[PDB]
């Protein structure tokens, strides 16, 4: 009769056996999840990880300039498998040696191996809404054809506030459709981390002021709302331009 | 038959609805039956086995719980809504809702995938179903035509038989899958499959009545022991219970009636009693300090599991493994030594040696309050005449003959000496034992045979040493008797 | 399977000895060098006085 | 607006873009222990419906997890997990390719329904003799 098991399929053939003809191209993976997944992620979850990827430089020929997140608390994925899936998703030449994936996972684990999430600021300290030190976060992004730049207070000492909310809020612009918001939070989680990460190299993750470069890089008390030309850095702009990057 | 191409039916099988389960299970069974050119390869298969074991576990479970699946009044059985959320809510603001809630009026654990296996409350161990192949006639009597056959030879007019035949078919197809490389795919690593085997055993033998046709029970036992035969590697996770289960499974065969409890099987009916000892060798060769050790604890006479174990041993009533000995002592003699030639032997001879191997192996495991001796006008030992047979064959299949005769001799000497020294250590018996030992016609090859042996073949050096030390112990016993 | 398993068993203790003997040899050599050291530091202290 | 013909491997006919089912939780429980507050059935359903809509838009051509990752994220890991999951269940990226056939005909055909022996529910092919009329009927 009819023919359907795998994409409108064929069920009327020379009566053979075919294992999982599902590939868009090398696309079938469900094997070996059930037990491990259940037993593993039935327990608490914790911090995430921003990651940047650059491989187009004149040492290797790529379009690798993408970012993404990650859970260091995870042990469920052969990272290389994820990488290869991403690459095949990038339609690259199947030869993943000239499309060397090893280098990529190297860079990946490299970046992951310098992280602690938020410091004892989360691990043992708990300050209601954090304490202070809202960094003047500066974020510019280049999507589609347009770049967007902004600077604004955003606390490092607080955990109660997650990035993505800022993302969906500033979505209320023209459309800021989709692809934007991610990198923002990524950059956000990027931007903040290093700072306390660098501060982790010292020791103020509990106390107040630090030790020398943290002095210029701060907000102040701000007992009164500001002027128009200073905050005139906070606003945002959408500008077309010929690309030169 | 034909059509019937794809493999990915697993998906539908994985789905939880009666429909898909039927559609696939039946088909794929017919598939694995066909072998003219039809085999189930291994590329990204495993998902199949998982799905299968999961299905069987759940079905057998709620069967033991006596409750039909596939049909309730609940559906899509958790949250359904389109509430106040775009992508990220349930932060601080959620407590405002509480505030909101307090003014408008003017966490969980998750279970694992499968259910538990034992300790199931309803299922509490009571001795039933330790009955031999005899039940076949029971089966006949069951399958016999009668005004009350209650063999709904048709489909499921009630769901009970539905679940029954479901599990039956699953067992069958599982058997058929298990006849090739990809035994490695089944090799003791489909933790799911092993859970399935375990709990299925724990039911079939401790079976409060939910199975319709005893013939179904036979089918289960049968294809189960078969699929076991196609395993030659580890088993026995949460072992002890499983080990005892497997022992009772192999003991299922052979006619019962101290002394040997087993009339040797007249080898023209059965072929499974084979598979039994086949497995009790293969899946028992692993001297890894688990399996052997589990049976060693079975010499004795979460934590509740241990309570279970002894709970069955006294619920099998002294010792018991003597029964295993007697069982092992079947299918070898009394037919080939009673034939008209030694050539038709070679066939079942091929089968024989693993048995003696198993035996002598377990006799490494007997070196404490017992009463054991197993040469008491029960078997004698034609082993000597058999050895002579294979010897005359030698100087007149292959590759198994010499080891068979060798280990036969070793078996003889070891069991002799172990019996002697055991009842020496106990010393609960008169020295008549020696005289008793000295009173066997089936024993101690005559020294004239030794002599003439020492000359003609000259191709049996090790065997010559075997007989040599044998005769040595013989003459020793003779001397020190007085 | 039986033969291979028993052979690996024998070797588990073949390797056992390989170690026991490797580590005794080590201690023996270290002890001898310690003698020589003490003897030298002694002679050296004397010759300085 | 609707502009395509969307089919699915039937056994999947338990999924509903509106609600959730015990199936997926047993396959993706990490959004239901209520342990990680940044995850919830709700955001799950959001992701779910978003991705299935995306695929159903132009299903003739494939859709990647990397795509969604670019679009929206709260995680790469779980995103990939569920994406590949739906892939397996063919709810997504199922009609990536098309296949056709001329389909010659045979004696059985879908428009063939005649009078013949029947396995179904009761039917009586022989009605009544003469003396049956001899009854003081109703």
């Amino acid at each position: 009769n009819g023919y359907s098991g795998y994409g409108n399929g064929i069920t009327n053939t020379t009566t053979r056996v075919i294992p999982q003809v599902e590939v868009g191209n090398r696309k079938h993976y469900l094997e070996d999840k059930l037990k491990v997944y259940k037993q593993a992620m039935n327990e608490t979850s914790e911090q995430l990880v921003p990651i940047r990827l650059e491989f187009d430089q004149d040492r290797d020929r790529f379009f690798l300039r993408d970012t993404l997140l990650w859970n260091k608390n995870d042990k469920l994925i052969k990272i290389e498998d994820f990488v290869d899936d991403m690459l095949r998703d990038y339609r690259f030449e199947d030869a993943t040696r000239e499309q060397h994936i090893d280098t990529i996972c190297q860079s990946i684990q490299e970046q992951i191996q310098e992280f602690q999430g938020n410091p004892y600021i989360e691990l043992n300290q708990d300050r209601l809404g954090g304490d202070d030190l809202r960094i003047r976060i500066k974020l510019d992004i280049v999507v589609g054809q347009n770049q967007l730049i902004d600077q604004f207070e955003w606390d490092i000492s607080n955990s109660d506030n997650c990035p993505e909310e800022f993302a969906e809020s500033m979505c209320q612009e023209l459309e800021l459709p989709g692809e934007f918001v991610t990198a923002i939070a990524h950059s956000i989680r990027e931007q903040v981390h290093m700072y306390h990460k660098s501060l982790a190299l010292l020791g103020y993750n509990f106390d107040g002021s630090a030790r020398s470069r943290m002095l210029p890089t701060i907000t102040l008390d701000d007992v009164y709302r500001p002027a128009a030309e200073s905050k005139i850095f906070t606003p945002n702009l959408l500008q077309i331009s010929a690309a030169e990057l | 038959e034909l059509g019937a191409i794809n493999l990915h039916a697993l998906s539908m099988s994985l789905q939880s609805k009666n429909l898909g389960e039927i559609n696939t299970a039946l088909n794929t069974l017919l598939v694995t039956s066909a072998d003219s050119n039809l085999k189930i390869s291994l590329v990204k298969y495993p998902e199949l086995l998982d799905s299968l074991a999961i299905l069987g576990m759940n079905l057998l479970s709620n069967l033991s719980q006596n409750v039909v699946p596939y049909h309730r009044n609940t559906s899509d059985y958790y949250y359904e809504d389109a509430g106040s959320n775009q992508y990220y809510v349930t932060q601080h603001d959620k407590m405002v809702d509480k505030i909101f809630e307090k003014v408008n009026n003017n966490v969980k654990q998750w279970d694992l995938l499968p259910e538990p296996i034992r300790f199931l409350p309803n299922q509490f161990p009571l001795k039933i179903h330790r009955t031999p192949y005899l039940t076949s006639l029971k089966k006949i009597k069951d399958e016999i035509d009668d005004p009350f056959t209650k063999i709904n030879t048709r489909g499921a007019e009630d769901p009970k038989v539905l679940i029954n035949d479901q599990l039956s078919t699953i067992s069958m197809i599982l058997r058929n899958i298990s006849f090739s490389d990809n035994n490695s795919r089944i090799m003791s690593r489909n933790f799911y499959l092993k859970r399935f085997i375990s709990d299925l055993l724990w039911l079939v033998l401790i079976h409060p009545e939910n199975f319709t046709c005893n013939r179904k029970i036979l089918n289960f036992k049968k294809d189960l022991v078969i699929v076991l035969s196609n395993i030659s590697h580890l088993l026995e996770i949460a072992s002890s219970i499983d080990c005892l289960l497997i022992l009772i499974l192999v003991i299922s065969f052979g006619q019962p009636k101290e002394s040997l409890t087993f009339n040797e099987f007249q080898l023209q009916w059965g072929k499974y009693q084979t598979f039994g000892v086949d497995i009790l060798a293969k899946l028992f060769s692993l001297e890894k300090p688990n399996l052997n050790y589990f049976k060693s604890i079975l010499l004795n006479k979460n934590h509740k599991d241990k309570k279970l174990l002894r709970r069955l041993l006294n619920l099998y009533n002294h010792n018991l493994l003597n029964d295993v000995v007697s069982f092992l002592f079947s299918a070898i003699p009394l037919q080939q030594v009673l034939s008209q030639s030694a050539d038709p032997s070679l066939l079942i001879d091929q089968f024989s040696p693993v048995i003696s191997q198993s035996l002598t192996s377990i006799l490494v495991i007997v070196q404490l309050p017992f009463v054991w001796l197993s040469s008491e006008e029960n078997i004698g030992s034609g082993l000597l005449k058999l050895s002579e047979i294979i010897l005359n064959i030698n100087n007149s299949y292959s590759k198994v003959l010499l080891p068979s005769i060798n280990i036969s001799c070793v078996q003889l000497i070891k069991c002799l000496v172990e019996k002697s020294i055991c009842f020496e250590n106990c010393l609960n018996n008169d020295p008549e034992i020696l005289k008793k030992i000295a009173s066997i016609p089936n024993l101690f090859p005559t020294d004239l045979e030794i002599f003439q042996l020492f000359t003609n073949p000259s191709v049996d050096i090790q065997i010559i040493n075997q007989y040599q030390l044998l005769y040595n112990l013989k003459n020793d016993i003779l001397t020190n008797l007085e | 399977l039986y033969k291979n398993h028993e052979l690996l068993k024998l070797e588990r203790k073949k390797t056992e000895a390989v170690a026991r003997l490797k580590s005794m040899n080590k201690s023996a050599i270290n002890q001898y060098n310690r003698r020589q050291d003490k003897k030298n530091k002694r002679l050296k202290f004397g010759h300085r006085l | 607006p609707q502009a395509h013909e969307i089919v699915i491997p039937s056994y999947s006919k338990w999924f509903n873009l509106e609600k959730i089912h015990s199936i997926e939780v047993q396959s993706l429980p990490e959004f239901f222990t209520n342990r990680i507050p940044s995850k919830t059935p709700e955001v799950y359903m959001r992701y779910r419906n978003f991705m299935v809509n995306s695929y159903r838009l132009n299903p003739n051509e494939y859709f990647s997890v990397t795509t969604a990752r670019r679009n929206v994220s709260g995680d790469a890991a779980a995103l990939f997990r569920l994406h590949k999951f739906l892939t397996k269940w063919g709810l997504i990226n199922y009609q990536v390719d098309s296949k056709l056939l001329p389909k010659n005909i045979e004696p059985p055909l879908t428009s063939q329904y005649s009078t013949r022996h029947d396995a179904p529910r009761g039917l009586f092919p022989f009605e009544s003799y003469k003396p049956s009329v001899q009854l003081p009927d109703m």
